């Protein structure tokens, strides 16, 4: 809510964006594709403290680990081609480090954001 | 100069490298803070 600061990470299939602000969240947030046509993410955004963007860049599996270590937000990533439907494919392979950030917010709850095709 | 402030009240300690920028009313007793300042409900910011 607007009472405390919060972290938003979003991808628009071409850019990855990180925002660290005292957002007021729309409690039913989603993205909608008709090419995108719905961007219900936040009710309000003010008092920004950090913002970052990137360059304009079942079938596949992407695994990540998100953790917090005394103000250091750590993000680890790995990607693999997967053709199965419901199993967890054994054959464990080594993960890798991706990102560290000094966002430094009190994180206790989290949610995932989707894209709905309409 | 009173453009500098410091927080006076918080219900718990802080972790290192934590940015405590909240301005909520602090409950100093058993009386709830019903969204308004009052006795034992001081504003947790003070002016240098």
């Amino acid at each position: 809510d607007s009472k405390t600061q919060s972290l938003l990470i979003v991808n628009n299939a071409t850019n990855v964006v990180i925002k660290v602000c005292e957002f007021q969240f729309c409690n039913d947030p989603f993205l909608g594709v008709y090419m995108e046509s719905e961007f219900r993410v936040y009710s309000s955004a003010n008092n920004c403290t950090f913002e970052y963007v990137s360059q304009p860049f079942f079938k596949n599996l992407r695994e990540f680990v998100f953790k917090n270590i005394d103000g250091y937000f750590k993000i680890y990533s790995k990607h693999t081609p997967i053709n199965l439907v419901r199993d967890l494919p054994q054959g464990f392979s080594a993960l890798e480090p991706l990102v560290d950030l000094p966002i430094g917010i009190n994180i206790t709850r989290f949610q995932t954001l989707l894209a709905l095709h309409r | 100069n009173y453009n500098y402030l410091y927080r006076l009240f918080r219900k718990s300690n802080l972790k290192p490298f934590e940015r405590d920028i909240s301005t909520e009313i602090y409950q100093a007793g058993s009386t709830p803070c019903n969204g308004v300042e009052g006795f034992n409900c001081y504003f947790p910011l003070q002016s240098y």
